[PDB]
């Protein structure tokens, strides 16, 4: 249940022995041939779904040439063949109450999007160099960032500066140390703690939190 | 222990600052985002200096005046600190795009922590 | 079974039914319905002799309004025939309630409560809530609780849970072990049946457990999300 | 048969390859004459059991084929294209080029031997007893077979197949060559015999029906299928046979990744990999190691209808092990370089742990019990105690952890402990879940494994209700036991104790009371022996001299300085393995100066009684603690001196371990 198309009849079979001749078979294995096999299933966007219901799911059937491209938690976009498998009335008797219709994705080319590729020309790779120039955008970014709210200049370069990272240089035949940065925050409530909490999700680039 | 920057948020009430905040809100009911989102994704790809003597001369002093300063007062600080006070800066030289650590960075980096102790 | 009909002192009972698909997807959970239908029977093979299960056979449902904004133009005419006339704001506190003494400044709060305000995206990535959420504090025989019952009724989708919190951490969400495949989905919550409409519940004195620690999340940004042993997903949530 | 059962022709047939390993025969003479049938001369004689047939010694037979201009097909070809047909027809050309009766064994002196020889003149007799059945190969072999890659310059040379490629991009191609891998061995069962021939016996013909063994479930035949037992009114009835049956070695191990070339998404996964010829019993727990062998898949033979289609679960199969990293016998000449530079008191102590700032005391107060020595052959039963143990407490911003626990990961058989994990309860061992195998064993915590040894903990106020039992259960003599409804046997307990107890919120007020952080007061005022403190005082000479500490290793990778030469740990290693074979007896005139010591120590004791600052009210427990460690100092510092001065040494360290707090 693996060329995708036609239903062929089955092989029920896992290996033969002895053809009609009195040799004893022997079988080359560097010549036969392989494929893998793997099954995902994928909830829903669950901003587009209007709120009647939880998030549902089905399942997709992918092949080797993009195993291993998907981690969970991916804005995935695929596209197959839509797909009925299963014997569903008849392979056992009396049949009450039992699909037997599954649905099946057998598809191909993934892409991850985003709504980690990002190829850029000459020119804004050029512009981003040219305001690199100017000493003053480390206070520029500041203030572009959060656009509701006044002040806390302090608190807004710092965001600025966890998101972007240090470094952790690793001591060979030693432990390295610490090199995550953790900030934490504390208010009296109203104050916006929360507020600039939630569109760090935004802009998060695959960061995505509890 | 574990964390390093406890910053408390105040909301104090001044005639002024509340009368700014009164029309800005109500200003938005009706420099870039994805400019952003590059430029942090394009200085993830880009060196890390670590290297230069003069900043670490600077911040030693720097550490040392409010290493007189922390026990005296508010709040005890550690060894890990330190930690932090080359990593802010090590950052801030990120935001610059260069491989030189340079003076200008190791300013930003005492003044924040004087708002978050002081 | 609509728990009204038949007291004594009985606990209802369920039944199960499928459908066609030029009239499935046309319910949600929480409303009146009737259905018309036959009563024919099938025998699962997954307890003594030969017995089988009932169950129901749809055929339509006429039920009553969904309580998706497609209607007939009638409705609209006198709505627009009403809206005209620029007394509706004092018109509906005489009207709303008619079993209540007065107590204007109550019954102004719950009619601008049951509508609401509307819901900003605007070009960046953050929001404002636009909703609004009331309390009635005050001494036992001022008619704070039969008010409530009053705007169940009267509302598109409501739920009623008022009392003790019922286990304030299984409001939300709930996971279980299946019995097929053994698995951890999410199957329960109050607020997710409850959206688009309004909750009710009451005795914010002697609950010190969680609920306080289940409602800060859920309310000021309206985006739970579960981090049990499956999934972590931000389910919507506008109530 | 027809529809697609014939196949193209292939051009790689085997005929070519048969007969070019009957030109494996003696004719390589670069490498004391054919040498690898000089191995087979140390095999017959029954003392060996592993060939090695390496690439090498294909490579340069290839090398010599440089300059015979004619078809010879490549053979690493092949033998990565299906790397398990070429041990079969390998097999068959060692028979005919094997020398047989190049040993001398009378009756004895070797295992299975004259039965054998019993059972084949017992079938060579019947090979003409009619006025049949000829030898499966697999009866008389005594041996194996192995292979061996390269990586060396030779791929340099001129030209892969043994590049160390992870676990992770492994799928495609590579099923059913060889493929090397690393990673960390776990799970590791035990030997079990394997089989891989057959004897039935019928006793009325006595022919043992021999048969090849196939995969791990199999069918017994019938009794009407012989040739004499047969074919009449009455057959023998079949069963089987031990000891004419011979019986394999078998072991299962699982691997996992490296966890550094991981990437930066999923979890790792297993792999299986078995063993088989004599390369078994080599491998462990914990082995940063890699395997090379080769790879084929298997079959399931269980509900293969409705569920398993056609999936394949394969192992992979071993060939090689290649382990890494691992007392007067050609060592001597180090234990000299701390004899002749002498140095003991001071430049071992900036052997051990030179990564800190100051504390050559407390540097000083641990390599004495990382040497031990039995306290006193008692012979009568007085069991009585030894190993003493020290705690230390303080809160420092210096990673207090990494301080001790970086001590512990370098002396001998101690291991490494935290709260959580192996609890108070699950210190000692204990009855578990275990797979499909033999369930219901003891497995251990720490205790029940460090035994003489160090038990280097953390995080005191974590799993107490555990934990306090614990404690004074090995603290106590001998109870280490399993007092469970399973059973009630008790093992030993001789491992000393290293504690860090953490203070309660921000700093430990010195100005306020002691033990307002520590929970235990009966545990510690009587039942230890020395204390110590990691306080913070303010000082600014200090601190920017620990200012520029900690800025150096930053800028350089590298830490040391201050005119020490850094000494490996395996010298003083052996400096206290042999300091362990000493074991000096005490004179007369040391037990004469303690009891001045302790009189001295009884009365300014019973002078304070407050309880504003000071412990303890001076315990014999006291007493012959300071007896213990002089001992100890006098066996690490052996030159038969036990006198006033080596315990004028130790009474220097109880009165700098004791007033820590008093500044
Ligand atoms: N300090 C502030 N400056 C400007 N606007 C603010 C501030 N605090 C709150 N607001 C406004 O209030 C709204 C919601 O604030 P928010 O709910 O995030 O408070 P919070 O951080 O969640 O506090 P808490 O977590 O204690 O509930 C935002 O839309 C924001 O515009
Ligand atoms: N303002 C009012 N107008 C009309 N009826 C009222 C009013 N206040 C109370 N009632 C009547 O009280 C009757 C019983 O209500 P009940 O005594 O249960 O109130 P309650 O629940 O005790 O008040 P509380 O919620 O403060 O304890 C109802 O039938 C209701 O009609």
């Amino acid at each position: 249940a693996t060329t995708t198309l036609t239903t062929r009849i089955p092989t029920p079979a896992i290996y033969p022995t002895e053809d009609t001749e009195g040799n004893k078979l022997t079988t080359e294995y560097g010549y036969s041939t392989f494929i893998d096999h793997q099954r995902i299933t994928v909830q829903e966007m669950p901003e587009m779904a209007p709120a009647g219901q939880l998030p549902r799911s089905i399942d997709v059937i992918l092949d080797d040439d993009l195993v291993d491209k998907t981690k969970p938690g991916d804005r995935v976009n695929v596209v197959g063949v839509f797909k009925s498998l299963g014997a569903g009335g008849m392979n056992q008797s009396n049949s009450n109450t039992l699909i037997g219709f599954k649905t099946l994705i057998l598809g191909n080319t993934v892409y991850p999007l985003h709504a980690a590729r990002q190829m850029l020309t000459d020119f804004d790779i050029r512009n981003i160099n040219k305001l690199s120039k100017k000493k003053d955008i480390f206070d520029i970014l500041s203030q572009s960032l959060a656009p509701s709210i006044y002040g806390h200049d302090h608190i807004k370069k710092a965001i600025l500066l966890m998101l972007m990272g240090g470094v952790e240089k690793n001591l060979e035949n030693g432990s390295h140390l610490r090199g995550d940065i953790n900030i934490l925050m504390v208010g009296d409530p109203s104050t916006a703690k929360s507020q600039l909490l939630r569109f760090v999700l935004n802009t998060a680039s695959l960061a995505i939190a509890t | 222990s574990r964390f390093d920057l406890l910053f408390v948020v105040t909301d104090d009430i001044n005639e002024i600052r509340d009368r700014s905040i009164s029309e800005h809100v109500l200003r938005t009911h009706r420099v870039t985002i994805p400019f952003l989102r590059k430029y942090v994704q394009y200085a993830k790809e880009r060196v890390i200096p670590q290297l230069t003597q003069e900043a670490i001369n600077v911040i030693v002093k720097n550490y040392t005046d409010l290493r007189n300063d922390d026990n005296t007062k508010k709040s005890p600080i550690t060894a890990r600190t330190l930690e932090t006070l080359i990593r802010l800066a090590t950052a801030h030289a990120k935001v610059r795009l260069s491989k030189t650590v340079n003076k200008v960075d190791a300013k930003v980096a005492a003044n924040l922590l004087r708002f978050a102790l002081l | 079974e609509i728990p009204e009909l038949v007291p004594v002192g009985e606990m209802p009972r369920n039944l199960t039914m499928t459908c066609d698909r030029y009239l499935t997807n046309k319910v949600i959970p929480g409303t009146r319905v009737t259905i018309v239908g036959i009563y024919s029977i099938y025998n699962s093979k997954n307890s003594g002799v030969a017995i089988r299960t009932p169950y129901i056979k749809i055929l339509g449902i006429q039920s009553d309004v969904e309580t998706v904004t497609m209607f007939t133009e009638e409705e609209e005419e006198e709505f627009l025939q009403l809206s005209r006339n620029p007394k509706l704001y004092e018109i509906l506190t005489n009207s709303i309630a008619p079993s209540i003494f007065g107590n204007e400044d109550i019954k102004k709060a719950i009619v601008c409560l049951l509508m609401g305000g509307s819901k900003k995206i605007l070009p960046d990535g953050m929001r404002l809530r636009g909703d609004i959420n009331v309390l009635l504090l005050g001494d036992p025989g001022t008619a704070k609780s039969q008010l409530l019952k009053f705007v169940e009724k009267v509302s598109p989708i409501a739920v009623y849970t008022s009392g003790k919190g019922s286990s304030a951490a299984g409001l939300t969400a709930s996971v279980q072990r299946d019995p097929m495949t053994r698995e951890f989905y999410l199957e329960g919550g109050a607020m997710v049946l409850a959206d688009g409409g309004v909750v009710c519940i009451d005795e914010f004195d002697k609950m010190r457990d969680e609920d306080r620690v289940a409602i800060h999340e859920a309310m000021e940004q309206q985006t739970i999300s579960i981090a049990k042993a499956g999934i972590t997903t931000v389910l919507n949530s506008r109530t | 048969m027809s529809a697609a059962l014939p196949s193209i022709q292939l051009p790689v047939d085997y005929n070519n390859l048969f007969n070019e390993i009957t030109d494996f025969l003696v004719t390589f003479k670069q490498d004391k004459g054919p040498k690898y049938m000089a191995m087979l001369q140390k095999v017959a004689n029954r003392e060996l059991n592993s060939v090695i047939i390496d690439l090498d010694d294909i490579l340069q037979y290839q090398n010599e084929k440089f300059l015979q201009g004619t078809q010879a097909d490549d053979l690493v070809s092949a033998i990565q294209q299906n790397a398990n047909h070429f041990t079969e027809l390998f097999c068959r050309a060692i028979d005919n080029n094997m020398p047989l009766p190049t040993k001398e064994i009378d009756y004895k002196d070797d295992v299975l031997d004259v039965i054998l020889n019993q059972r084949r003149l017992r079938n060579e007799r019947m090979l003409s007893d009619r006025t049949t059945e000829l030898f499966p190969p697999n009866l008389t072999r005594r041996y194996f077979l192995y292979f061996k890659p390269l990586s060396q310059n030779c791929a340099r040379r001129y030209r892969i197949s043994s590049k160390p490629l992870s676990v992770r991009q492994i799928k495609g191609d590579f099923l059913g060559q060889l493929i090397t891998v690393r990673g960390i061995i776990t799970r590791v069962s035990d030997v079990k015999p394997a089989v891989e021939v057959i004897a039935y016996t019928c006793d009325q013909c006595g022919y043992e029906v021999f048969q090849e063994v196939n995969s791990r479930t199999f069918t017994p035949l019938s009794e009407c299928t012989s040739e004499e037992c047969s074919q009449n009114q009455t057959k023998g009835q079949l069963f089987m046979s031990t000891r004419a049956s011979k019986f394999s070695a078998f072991q299962e191990c699982k691997i996992q990744e490296l966890s550094q070339q991981v990437p930066v998404g999923h979890i790792p996964r297993s792999l299986n990999i078995h063993v088989n010829g004599t390369l078994v019993r080599s491998l462990s727990p914990g082995d940063i190691v890699d395997v090379t062998g080769i790879f084929l898949p298997a079959p399931y033979t269980g509900f293969k209808a409705l569920k398993a289609g056609l999936l394949t679960e394969t192992y992979l199969e071993a060939q090689f092990v290649r382990q890494h990293k691992k007392l007067t016998s050609d060592v001597e000449e180090r234990v000299m370089e701390l004899i002749t530079s002498g140095d003991v008191y001071n430049r071992l102590a900036k052997s051990i742990a030179p990564e800190i700032y100051g504390n050559l005391d407390v540097k000083k107060a641990l390599l004495l019990l990382l040497v031990g020595g039995v306290d006193k052959r008692v012979g009568d039963g007085m069991k009585i105690r030894g190993d003493i143990n020290v705690c230390l407490m303080g809160d420092p911003g210096v990673a207090k952890s990494q301080l001790l626990k970086a001590i512990c990961k370098i002396s001998p058989r101690g291991v490494y402990t935290t709260g959580k994990g192996s609890s108070g309860v699950g210190l000692t061992a204990a009855v578990m879940k275990d797979p499909v195998t033999d369930e219901m064993i003891l497995e251990g915590g720490a205790l029940v494994l460090a035994d003489n040894g160090i038990c280097c903990i953390d995080e005191f106020d974590k799993m107490d209700e555990s934990d306090r039992t614990a404690i004074h259960e090995v603290m106590e003599q001998q109870t280490i036991s399993i007092s469970k409804a399973g059973i009630n046997t008790t093992l030993n307990a001789r491992t000393s104790i290293l504690a860090a107890a953490n203070p309660l919120y921000g700093r430990y007020n010195p100005r306020l009371s002691p033990l307002d952080n520590i929970n235990l007061p009966a545990a510690l005022l009587s039942r230890f022996d020395i204390l110590f403190l990691m306080l913070d005082i303010p000082s600014r000479d200090d601190d920017e001299k620990l200012a520029e500490h900690v800025t150096y290793v930053h800028m350089h990778n590298k830490q040391p300085d201050l005119d020490f030469t850094p000494v490996e740990p395996s010298k003083m290693r052996e400096y206290i393995a042999y300091a362990k074979t000493k074991r000096p007896v005490m004179s007369e005139a040391v037990n004469d100066y303690v009891v001045q010591a302790y009189i001295r120590l009884r009365q300014d004791s019973k002078r304070e009684m407050d309880s504003k600052f000071s412990f303890g009210q001076a315990t014999p427990r006291t007493l012959l603690g300071i007896i213990r460690l002089s001992q100890a100092l006098a066996k690490l510092r052996l030159a038969d001196m036990v006198d006033i001065d080596d315990v004028e040494e130790a009474l220097r360290l109880v009165r700098v371990s004791k007033e820590s707090l008093y500044q």
